[PDB]
RNA sequence: AUGUGGAACGGGGUAUUGAGAUUAAGCCUUUGUUCCCAAGAUUUG
RNA sequence: UCGUCGCAAUGGUAAUUCAACUUAGUACGAGAGGAACCGUUGAUUCAGAUCAUUGGUAUUUGCGGCCGCGGAGCUAUCAUCUGCCGGAUAACGGCUGAACGCCUCUAAGCCAGAAUCCGUGCCAGAAAGCGACGAUU
RNA sequence: AUCAGAAAGGUGUUAGUUCAU
């Protein structure tokens, strides 16, 4: 689901949880934006209003990678925080995009909806007069000989 | 007869059908072996035999009918014995031909065993003498060794579908049985690899091309 | 191809000149970018080669080509490394039949396995 | 890690940290055994594996060769186990005892005076109640019984006259059932021959061999399977009967650094730890694995005597 | 199994030592030694060679691929016909051994 | 489509189930004691026939497939007295 | 195959024995589960239940 | 620390090189030869 | 006292990383493609070995004519190779069974199930561990 | 308490209170 990716962005930002913490605050929701826009990008690999909907997504997460680069000049930590939470209410309005291409793309959805160890001889199954001696070890390599060669 | 050589299709490779006894090998596909077996194994004997040591028995010796031409290589004590392995009529013989896969080489059918274009006269006399069948010089699908090139059989010596028209009739002269142009093994060049053709039925390759296996039956008439 | 993988030598290395014994037009191809690739392949594996003489299309192409035989030492039914006449690798389509004709020169009992059509090929195993 | 530290070996001789489990069901039999690796050689025996890519051929491998003379027993020790561990009770030697085994006891064989175990063998000669009252108690209370036995030095070509005697855990049958075959055993010599059956898989320890200024460190190599177990005075102990041709193991020359060997001796594939005329220990592996390896039979098809010094040509 | 000539040393060969060649002709050559490989990749003529057999043969210093049923005896008996072949070189040795000392 | 193949030794101790949805490896299962399997098991200890059906059950278990679409599997029918 | 092939081997067929009685039992393991889950929470994902048990 | 005593050579065997020489040195072995020694001290109840 | 042979408190730790074929060329699947498990073929990595096999190196620096090579021995992803065990259970899903006359992975219990862990095996051995045992100035 | 001890949730208990029947 649109939601359960976007948990499974912010799961991913758990994971991996100034100025340079500003810039991790920014690249986590970028790359929420990016796994939102993947989301959206196999939503499409998997038109019309829903690509219409996906556009407006696309539009919100540019807003919360706008936001994210407003994190990443927030080097202070609430600075970097309220930009970060500027991008979720931006990925809420993608949400909200979301809510209507999740309709269609559930509907989309229900459209598509609707044994190793063996050894064989022939000397077993010989039809020589003597395929007893045949099955028999004859000589064939005395220390290394051509016993077999002779015969 | 569709014959699948367990993975591949190489069921005449594996196994020289010969109405008499067919040339099975040692470690050949069971199924192959089996399928081969419902269709003419009964009067064809599937004598796993590895002719010269190795799974392509059909490749390696010419198990026509009227004998097998197992290649140079092949001890003539071990052809002694695997000629004695198959029965008397199907006589694995070691004929001196160059080419380690002699069968592959010299087109297994029982009413000639025709020779590989590339195999000498004196390898092809061989050839022709271990098998008991004539063996001519042909180059089935372009390739010289026609044994795995063409579907040979006294029924019918099919070739593969590379080969000619013309050099189809020309492996089928040299086997002295008919020679459709049917590319067994998957479509691949090689159709008596592919096929084991045997004069009492001309099994095939399961996952071999279906018009290679109609030929291979088309030109044996089974 | 087919055939039990080993530490056997190999007739198509990578970047080596495993002429192309199948009738393809070739009479050489060299693994500029060999399948599957000390990146080698043993007698009959299908190895994408350039051809090195012959044919200009499956020259400075990689196109496989399954090893006729293995120039360098190869382990015989004994176990014994033997070297075979030469490592030349006859050319084979993408799906690992023989492109080529016929093979020519010393054509491994390997390279007959390995694929049926380069054992159709191989005119006179070696 | 599992190697480190890499120090040498405390013991010239191997000795097995451990022995198979004892099942009181099966009879009383021994479990290790004692050889002198005499040399390796190259042999053609047919690999006749199931489902291999090389079935029913013939495969040109390497063959180590140890001789393995029969051990006389030379006594029997009584271990009870403890909760602190495994309690030597007393140990019980025979009699007589070999003058090998004595001048093995001692650092000084010609200096010694040789009165090693005398007042014992004198004492056991005199009255054998105490030994009878040993035995009683060891098959009565204790729990572990390991055989004292010592290989025949003098037999074999080593320039070293004293016996590599080890001490053998006894598995299987009851502790008197152990006791009584170790007294019927007792100064009595036991061949690998009996011991072993040659057609299944066990393991050797040995101590490496040093390579100047690594090595010389003690090794268990597991999952070897005994080729051919021949009798040295048996002319067909090295010849396979697919062609006759009798012949014996030793090296057209003699063997590299062993010479010619004389007694039985056990041909293994593979190699060991340890150079020629090195002492290795040969026992029962403690886990069974039914592998198709270790259940198919070997059967030797081609031995090649030819002179292992130097280049030889002819077997 | 089938003891080989060597090409040079014309020895017999074994199977573990020795080297095989093929040419393009398919022909097989083995040598017997290292030594008799690299005089072989020398291109060393075997009647130029003392130490070869072949060059004390043709100095005057020295003296069936049909199938059968397969039958142990067979085998017995060919082994008896190679033992009589070998006291025949024996006898041919003895010349051999008597004539390069001239 | 491929019938499981169920067999009884030691008078209902030991169960062994052979092609299972086409598998060629057979699964043995050791009754609880004092309960024999004829599938009608019956013992004087519920709780050991209840876990003799919990391990038949475990044993006869899709790995991988399609619930809703292949069905097959061993499933208990009913459980009451036996008298 | 086509159209809804799961529903048509349902009916043709039958659907599972024991379907049922497993959905009831989970059913009631449901409330047993859904307590023990929270308790267990941990990390990042004991916030997100406890908000998601907040907001229902 | 007095005997297959060992240690040395004499060798032989053995391969090497390409028949010859070195020939066990971490190739083998010695009914061959003599030498030394039924030790020299020390440690320790 | 000199020892000789054993025991193991204790730690290191070992096999490791992936596969394919067989299995089955089939459960699934309209069919084609492709099932768990079985063995095989292996690719490894690491460790254990050894120089038998293979190449060289090589103080037989030996030989034959400074070269042409070199035995022995060493060396090797340059070679030939050999190479762990069941539990406890995690995640996970249970059965039965209270609270909640039932139900309910659970609060009682019974479980199943991991390259994890512990065992197990290997390695070493408490220098200041132990036993048996010989001789005994 | 299966991390004891010396914001909250809990098929977490402990004592329970109040209201319903």
């Amino acid at each position: 689901d649109v939601n359960t990716f976007l948990d499974v962005v912010l799961s991913r930002t758990q994971r991996k949880t100034i100025s340079r913490i500003r810039g991790f605050y920014g690249r986590k929701v970028k790359f929420t934006q990016d796994t939102i826009t993947e989301k959206l990008d196999s939503i499409l690999q998997e038109k019309i209003a829903l690509s219409q909907l996906s556009t407006a997504k696309h539009l919100v997460e540019n807003v919360a990678r706008d936001y994210i680069r407003l994190l990443k000049y927030g080097d202070s930590l609430y600075r970097c925080k309220q930009l970060k939470r500027a991008a979720l209410g931006r990925m809420a309005t993608i949400i909200k995009r979301q809510k209507s291409s999740l309709e269609f793309l559930e509907q989309v959805r229900q459209h598509l909806s609707r044994a190793g160890v063996y050894n064989v001889e022939l000397r077993d199954k010989y039809i020589l007069q003597d395929p007893s001696w045949k099955y028999d070890r004859m000589p064939e390599l005395l220390d290394g000989k051509n016993v077999a060669d002779f015969v | 007869l569709r014959a699948q050589f367990e993975n591949s299709n190489e069921i005449g490779v594996f196994s020289n059908l010969t109405n008499s006894y067919a040339l099975v090998a040692l470690g050949g596909s069971e199924n192959f072996y089996s399928v081969f077996e419902a269709e003419l194994g009964d009067v064809v004997p599937v004598v796993h035999t590895t002719i010269g040591g190795t799974r392509i028995i059909g490749r390696l010796t010419c198990g026509n009918r009227k004998g097998l031409l197992v290649p140079s290589s092949t001890t003539d004590n071990e052809l002694q014995h695997l000629r004695n392995s198959l029965p008397d009529p199907v006589k694995i013989q070691r004929v001196d031909e160059r080419l380690s896969a002699l069968g592959n080489i010299v087109a297994c059918n029982d009413y000639v065993a025709l020779v590989h274009p590339d195999i000498e006269r004196e390898t092809e006399e061989i050839i022709a003498d271990v098998l008991d069948v004539e063996v001519f010089r042909q180059t089935v699908a372009g390739n010289v060794l026609t044994g795995s090139y063409c579907a040979l059989s006294n029924q019918g010596a099919l070739v593969h579908p590379r080969t000619s028209i013309q050099e189809q009739d020309e492996l089928s002269s040299l086997l002295q049985v008919p020679l459709v142009a049917g590319t067994i093994n998957r479509g691949s060049d090689v159709i008596g690899a592919g096929l084991v053709v045997n004069d009492w039925c001309a099994f095939a390759g399961l996952d071999t091309t279906a018009t290679e296996l109609a030929v291979c039956e088309s030109i044996f008439k089974l | 191809a087919s055939g039990t993988k080993y530490r056997m030598t190999l007739g198509l290395p990578v970047q080596a000149i495993m002429n192309c014994a199948d009738n393809s037009g070739a009479k050489n191809l060299y693994i500029v970018s060999v399948f599957g690739t000390l990146p080698a392949a043993s007698c009959g594996d299908m190895v994408l080669a350039t051809v090195k003489k012959g044919k200009p299309d499956l020259r400075k192409k990689i196109m496989p080509a399954i090893v006729v035989r293995q120039r360098k030492a190869w382990r015989r039914k004994d176990g014994v490394y033997l070297y075979f006449e030469d490592n030349a690798g006859v050319i084979v389509n993408p799906k690992g039949e023989m492109k080529g004709s016929a093979i020519t020169g010393p054509v491994a009992k390997e390279c007959a396995d390995l694929w049926p059509r380069i054992a159709s090929n191989a005119g006179t195993v070696v | 890690l599992g190697f480190l530290p890499r120090k040498r070996a405390s013991r010239q001789r191997g000795k097995v940290k451990a022995f198979p489990k004892d099942d009181a069901s099966k009879p009383v039999h021994l479990t290790a055994f004692l050889g002198y690796k005499a040399g390796m050689t190259h042999i053609v025996r047919d690999l006749d594996r199931p489902g291999s890519k090389m079935h029913k051929r013939e495969i040109l491998e390497a063959v180590t060769v140890i001789e393995t003379p029969p051990m006389v027993v030379v006594g029997v020790v009584g271990y009870v186990e403890t909760p602190r561990g495994l309690r030597s009770l007393t140990t019980v030697w025979a009699e007589h005892l070999s003058e090998e085994v004595k001048r093995r006891f001692y650092k000084n064989w010609f200096k010694s005076k040789k009165k090693a175990f005398t007042k014992y063998a004198k004492k056991y000669a005199e009255s054998t109640q105490s030994i009878n009252r040993e035995l009683e108690r060891i098959k009565k209370y204790c729990s572990v019984v390991r055989v004292l036995a010592h290989t025949q030095i003098r037999k074999t070509p080593l320039a070293q006259k004293k016996a590599h005697l080890m001490e053998i855990q006894v598995n299987g049958g009851s502790v008197a059932d152990k006791v009584e075959w170790a007294r019927e055993h007792f100064e009595k010599t036991v061949d690998i021959k009996s011991t072993f059956e040659q057609n299944e898989m066990i393991d050797v320890i040995g101590v490496t061999r040093g390579k100047g200024n690594a090595g010389y460190m003690h090794r268990t190599q597991l999952n070897s399977k005994i080729y051919r177990i021949g009798a040295g005075d048996d002319a067909k102990n090295a010849s396979t009967d697919f062609d006759a041709t009798e012949k014996r193991i030793t090296p057209m020359g003699g063997f590299v650094r062993y010479g010619v060997v004389e007694n039985d001796f056990v041909m293994l594939n593979g190699a060991t730890p340890g150079p020629v005329k090195r002492v290795l220990t040969l026992r029962k592996s403690l886990l069974t694995h039914t592998s198709r390896k270790a259940l198919e039979p070997v059967s030797l098809k081609w031995i090649d005597t030819a002179s292992k010094f130097g280049h030889g040509r002819f077997q | 199994m089938r003891v080989h000539t060597c090409y040079f040393c014309s020895g017999p060969v074994y199977p573990g030592h020795g080297i095989m060649f093929v040419r393009n002709d398919s022909k097989v050559f083995r040598f017997c030694r290292s030594k008799c490989h690299k005089n072989f990749k020398m291109k060393r003529n075997p009647r130029k060679v003392a130490w070869t057999k072949a060059y004390r043969k043709a100095h005057g210093k020295e003296m069936r691929n049909v199938p059968v049923r397969y039958d142990r005896n067979v085998i017995a008996t060919t082994l008896n016909a190679m033992k009589r072949v070998s006291q025949v070189h024996a006898k041919r040795e003895r010349l051999f051994y008597k004539k390069r000392l001239a | 489509h491929f019938p499981i193949n169920i067999n009884l030794t030691e008078n209902g101790t030991v169960v062994e189930i052979r092609n299972f949805l086409g598998e060629r490896i057979t699964r043995v299962i050791k009754c609880l004691p004092g309960v024999t399997v004829s599938i009608i098991l019956e013992g004087n200890s519920l709780e050991n026939v209840s876990q003799s059906a919990a391990n038949i059950k475990q044993i006869c278990n899709v790995r991988n497939k399609d619930i809703r679409k292949f069905l097959d599997g061993i499933y208990v029918s009913e459980r009451g007295n036996i008298e | 195959p086509q159209n809804e092939y799961i529903e048509e081997s349902i009916r043709k067929h039958g659907r599972r024995f024991d379907h049922e009685e497993r959905k009831r039992k989970k059913a009631a393991r449901e409330a047993h589960d859904a307590s023990l889950y929270a308790q267990k929470t941990r990390g990042i994902k004991a916030k997100l239940y406890q908000e998601k048990r907040r907001k229902e």
